[PDB]
């Protein structure tokens, strides 16, 4: 790492922000647990604790401290990129645990003197820069941080601080997952992504219909898609119930005020939310077998059939008025169709029974919306029995260029 | 044309039966083409009459197919009596445009039986690639895809499993985003959508397309031992190659060069004199936009023809200096052609040690 | 190779430095689809220690019919079998696996199979002296042959010992003290044994049929090479899931891929199965992949005629898929593709395909006519003219399904006729 932090210096730095980022990027690479690392991180963290008061309780008890704010921005990121070594050393031995606890306390801070910089900087650094070894602690702390908003009955303690925490946490998780940090794979897949996602969804449920609520919901849907994009990366004890439950939760979000809209901007935000929700649902359903939550003594086939019919009717209703925002009226059409195609491909014997009627007609669209699946849905009944050959022999070509590529 | 609602019955009854009457075929088709022309291309009459030709063809495939292909060939040949800069500007362009969609519709399900007309089909395709409005370009692409399909699904010519695999691969290849540019249909998601409704072209593209089709043909003749497709198509190209024309000859030279397998000294001399006359007209005439393309075509022909001349041909060495002179003209496309010719000439002389 | 497709947008850039065109060509035949904590305990008691063999080694019993794929996390199951092996994994032992009432719902995934092969310590596998297999069937053969590359080193070993009757296994157990649950042992009492029953299939085999009071069992008197050792096959097909039964032949009968057998008392077999299945039907508390054929032929044929080129192409490919899958004697001319410019006036083509299919494959003719008459109401005027034109060729075949003494067939024919009358 030190040897690399010589090429890191020889190359020209086009300012301090890039030099700061290049420094943290190297600090993340610090893995071997040397002793100087320990004392430097610990003492830097002590000075950071002092500057915490000096910058947070001292806009209040008295600006030129924008310089110290800039120093703090760097110093936080320093600790974040070097946080990991200490925890690694704990496994072969708790201030680092207290580091995030302060960080999460800073997460919703409201200060009379520019707390906006504080919040934006905490979001950015925590998301992009934290060491992958720090992931498990991050998730474990966020779980109980979010678990304190629901009552015992499951009644959400909706508060301005709570909602401010939630918008941020969802933004932060999106930023975290979006970036593919090196080594993140082996560290992302220890903590479960289930509980906090579920609780965030349950909280966003009651968000209402305000502009803030819809803006939060759209970001949450983007987060759901992003998280779903790496079912490989994360580790799941039960993916099936996971996906099934939140499919059943996002089904509600689509077509919320699509007919009772009274303002162009309100319907625009509503259309954006519906598009995002549909995009998320399409991502959820890929390969998701249906298994309804334990019913009222119904044979599995009977419950699956009713669930499928419910979903399919929900989709057809949306696709029925998708004919005649002009861009939206067609994009949400193929999105709705791809959703249904995802259902069927997974669910053969809960499908064609209620799906055959989609083969028939339309206003020049539904056949072009179901045979729009049959190209790879019902003509996908090829070799399903309920291929890929010579692709290896082409990769063995002279000089092996494809493997090197 | 008029009784639109009763159409599926009108055709199957009147036209599907009149078609099976072998003797009346010529008169029926002539009336078809005349009524199509009267409406003009892109007209309701033209579209309806184009569709109605599939019905007639369904009866007697051989005769309708032969008559439809032959009249296209005849019109194309007859274009060389009052030559004009491009085909789209020629007087008889409407005839070619109209009769093109006839083959487009008759292409499907081997209603243009390939095993008898493949050379002429590739003739038409070669002469039509990237011509006219967008609809016609997509039509040419669709024609190519359908003809390859039919050749891959013709029961009248048993093919090996390897040849069938080759054909299946070629059909897949022709659908890729690469060929959409080599066919002039760019920024069109589907060829079919544009085709069934009512830009500069570089000869390198035609060379690529013609080479691909030549592979498609040669794989086929690997099964039909007595086939004369290559000779027929080479001859039909050589007719246009050495014959003066503003529009056809450029394309014809590249097609001939890519197609032929054995050349003659006079052919090389004829091509070189064609280049000489083209250059002489370029310096005097103001229509450089055609003489230049003809010069480039002449060069591109040689770049392909040279590797086939006899090992004792004195022209091997003169080809170098021809390339040098071409590069001296200082034209980007001509320079590129010269550079290619130089590479080919050096490689050919090196291989001959 | 999912990532090979995933990174084709960038692999070409590195290959920009025939080979150079072949990467994108295979996208035609591509587009692939998309310490620890422990909780709960198996009330079913799938894997447990019970009984001891002659050699004085403990035997662990396992019934695969107790566990269904896709319902219970396999991490818990593997850690559980490790936990119950904690006092015994450090010493050589013996294992017996029960393969009774086993189907594809007991299949073990490749990842879970390797997780089974890894988590157990390396010496524990050498500790395994003998493996006893009871009630091997035909599903297991292909299950392990598809998983042969994972288990290529285990076939042909002495550890596997095949058991078809309880006596062979009880030979090596002290005083036949095998502690298998009574559920599996209750299926061997008082059945009917047929000695020379011939199993009719593509590969004819000489087996023995056993029809009981609850299920139907068949055993194979022909040694079958399973895992390198020629052993018999004991397939059990319960009669609670057989609903395709009829009198067909005097010496042959049809059971359900259909099951056919020949014997001198086949009527008695059918009557016994009828009695036990009707008793099961007394015990009831207070789309199939066959009818697919016609119901889809109609959807393809009607949509071919459509006025959207994309839809015509889509339907043509669907026809190719259906004909290839179901082996319809259409002369096999059709071959799938994408981007075909199928002409607008395809009335003659659809009609000719319909006539050829009606003559060559007079099989369904009832699902197809039912679907066509149902869809004839919803179609357009031009589409109605098309629909009648190819519907007409099939009505002739309806003569066949009149003579048969099947009230289900006769009532269906009556319904088709009444629908046609309403249409008229």
């Amino acid at each position: 790492t030190f040897m690399e932090f010589a090429s890191v210096s020889n190359m020209m730095s086009t300012g301090r922000a890039a030099l700061q980022k290049r420094v943290m990027a190297l600090l993340r690479r610090i893995e071997h647990p040397t002793a100087g690392n320990t004392e430097a991180w610990e003492d830097t963290h002590a000075k950071w604790e002092q500057a915490t008061k000096l910058i947070l309780n001292y806009p209040k008890a008295k600006l030129s401290d924008t310089d110290s704010l800039q120093e703090w921005i760097n110093m936080t990121g320093f600790l974040c990129a070097l946080g990991g070594v200490c925890l690694q050393q704990r496994s072969n031995s708790t201030p680092v645990s207290k580091f995030m606890d302060r960080l999460l306390s800073l997460m919703v801070c409201n200060h009379e003197k520019v707390g906006l910089q504080i919040r934006t900087n905490v979001k950015d650094l925590v998301g992009l820069e934290l060491s992958p070894a720090l992931y498990p602690m991050l998730f474990n702390k966020l779980k109980n941080t979010i678990s304190k908003f629901f009552d015992s009955q499951g009644q959400v303690l909706l508060t301005d601080t709570n909602t401010q925490f939630v918008e941020q946490t969802i933004a932060i998780m999106k930023n975290l997952l979006d970036n593919h940090t090196e080594g993140s794979s082996e560290h992302l897949g220890q903590a479960s992504i289930e509980t906090m996602m579920l609780n965030l969804v349950r909280y966003v449920r009651v968000l209402g219909n305000m502009v803030h609520a819809i803006q939060i919901k759209t970001k949450l849907c983007q987060l759901v898609e992003v998280m779903m994009a790496r079912r490989d990366d994360l580790s799941f004890c039960q993916e099936m119930k996971f996906r099934n439950k939140m499919v059943e939760y996002l089904t509600d979000w689509v077509m919320g005020t699509s007919n009772q809209a009274a303002d162009d901007d309100v319907k625009c935000l509503t259309r954006d939310l519906d598009q995002a929700s549909m995009e998320a649902v399409v991502s959820l359903l890929a390969g998701l077998p249906l298994q309804p939550e334990e019913g009222d003594g119904v044979e599995l086939m009977e419950a699956k059939s009713q669930l499928f019919l419910k979903y399919f009717t929900l989709f057809m209703n949306l696709l029925n008025d998708c004919s005649e925002m002009s861009r939206r009226l067609a994009s949400l059409r193929h999105c709705t169709v791809l959703a249904m195609s995802n259902l069927l491909n997974a669910n053969v014997d809960s499908g064609l029974m209620h799906s055959i009627g989609l083969g028939y007609h339309k206003d020049l669209q539904t056949r072009a919306t179901f045979m729009e699946v049959l190209t790879k849905i019902l003509q996908q009944g090829t070799e399903f029995d309920t291929l890929v050959e010579l692709v290896t022999m082409m990769g063995d070509q002279g000089e092996l260029p494809i493997a090197m590529a | 044309i008029n009784e639109k609602q009763m159409y599926p019955s009108i055709q199957a009854k009147i036209w599907g039966s009149l078609g099976q009457i072998t003797d009346l075929l010529d008169v029926v088709l002539d009336s078809f083409i005349k009524t199509s022309a009267t409406g003009g291309l892109g007209s309701i009459k033209a579209e309806v009459m184009a569709d109605t030709a599939v019905a007639l063809a369904s009866g007697n495939v051989k005769l309708v197919s032969s008559k439809v292909i032959g009249r296209m060939c005849k019109i194309i040949d007859k274009t060389c009596l009052s030559p004009t800069p491009t085909l789209e500007q020629h007087l008889m362009w409407d005839d070619i445009a109209i009769l093109a969609r006839y083959m487009l519709m008759l292409s499907f399900n081997n209603s243009l039986d390939v095993a008898a007309h493949l050379p002429y089909l590739f003739h038409v395709v070669t002469f039509l690639v990237a011509t006219g409005p967008l609809s016609l370009r997509a039509s040419t692409h669709g024609l190519v895809i359908n003809i390859i399909h039919s050749l891959c699904t013709c029961s009248q010519l048993h093919f090996s499993e390897e040849t069938k695999q080759v054909l299946r691969l070629s059909l897949t290849e022709f659908s890729l985003p690469k060929f959409y540019l080599l066919f002039g249909i760019s920024k069109v998601k589907s060829a079919a959508v544009i085709a069934f409704r009512s830009e500069t072209f570089a000869l390198t593209s035609l060379e690529t397309v013609t080479e691909a089709l030549l592979e498609i043909m040669e794989a086929c003749m690997r099964d039909i031992p007595t086939c004369k497709w290559l000779d027929q198509w080479t001859e039909l190209a050589q007719r246009f190659a050495f014959q003066y024309n503003p529009s056809l000859q450029p394309r014809a030279l590249v097609v001939f060069g890519c197609i032929s397998k054995r050349v003659s000294h006079g052919q090389i001399k004829q091509i070189i004199r064609i280049l000489s006359k083209a250059l002489e007209s370029c310096l005097k005439g103001p229509d450089t936009y055609n003489s230049q393309v003809l010069i480039e075509a002449t060069v591109i022909a040689l770049t392909k023809l040279q590797p086939l001349l006899n090992k004792d041909s004195p022209l091997h060495k003169a080809l170098f200096w021809v390339a040098v002179a071409v590069l001296q003209l200082d034209e980007v496309n001509l320079y590129s052609a010269g550079t290619a010719l130089l590479e080919q000439n050096l490689h050919t002389l090196d291989s001959l040690r | 190779h999912r990532l090979l497709w995933n990174n084709q947008e960038k692999i070409g850039q590195y290959l920009s430095s025939r080979p150079f065109d072949k990467m994108a060509t295979l996208l035609a035949y591509l587009g692939p689809p998309e310490k620890e904590e422990f909780k709960a305990l198996k009330t079913l008691s799938i894997f447990y220690q019970a009984g001891t063999s002659k050699a004085g080694n403990p035997i662990f019993y396992y019934v695969a019919r107790r566990f269904k794929t896709g319902q219970i996390n396999g991490d818990l199951l593997i850690y559980h079998v490790l936990l119950t092996l904690k006092p015994y994994y450090a010493k050589p032992y013996e294992i017996v696996v029960d393969l009774t009432h086993t189907g594809p719902s007991n299949r073990f995934k490749t990842d879970f199979l390797s997780k089974w092969f890894v988590v157990f310590p390396g010496f524990a596998y050498d500790n395994v002296s003998a493996v006893y297999i009871y009630n091997c069937n035909s599903w297991v053969r292909e299950y392990t042959k598809y998983h042969e590359r994972l288990l290529t080193g285990l076939k042909g070993s002495k550890r596997l010992v095949f058991i078809d009757c309880p006596g062979k296994l009880a030979e090596h157990i002290e005083h036949e003290q095998q502690k298998l649950p009574a559920a599996t042992l209750a299926l061997e009492e008082d059945l009917k044994v047929f000695h020379n029953a011939l199993k009719l299939a593509h590969k004819d085999t000489k087996v023995s049929i056993k029809v009981g009071s609850t299920a139907v069992q068949v055993t194979s008197a022909e040694r079958t090479k399973v895992l390198g050792q020629s052993v018999f096959l004991n397939d059990i097909y319960y009669a609670s899931e057989i609903e395709e039964i009829c009198l067909v032949d005097e010496n042959q009968f049809t059971l359900t891929t259909p099951l056919t057998f020949m014997h001198q008392e086949c009527e008695a077999i059918v009557q016994s199965i009828i009695h036990i299945r009707t008793r099961w039907e007394l015990s009831q508390p207070d789309i199939r992949p066959k009818d697919v054929p016609g119901t889809l032929l109609n959807i393809a044929l009607l949509n071919l005629g459509s006025s959207d080129p994309s839809l015509r192409s889509a339907a043509y490919n669907l026809l190719c898929a259906l004909t290839c899958t179901f082996n319809l004697k259409i002369e096999g001319q059709l071959l799938e593709t994408s981007g075909l410019c199928i002409p607008a006036n395809n009335t003659l083509f659809i009609v000719s395909i319909s006539k050829t299919l009606a003559a060559n494959e007079p099989h369904l003719t009832l699902e197809f006519l039912e679907e066509c008459i149902s869809g004839f109401s919803k179609s357009s005027i031009e589409l109605k003219h098309l629909c009648l034109e190819y519907m007409t060729p099939w009505l002739s075949n309806l003569v066949r399904f009149c003579k048969h003494n099947d009230d289900a067939k006769r009532q269906r024919v009556t319904a088709i006729l009444d629908k046609l009358i309403t249409m008229t």
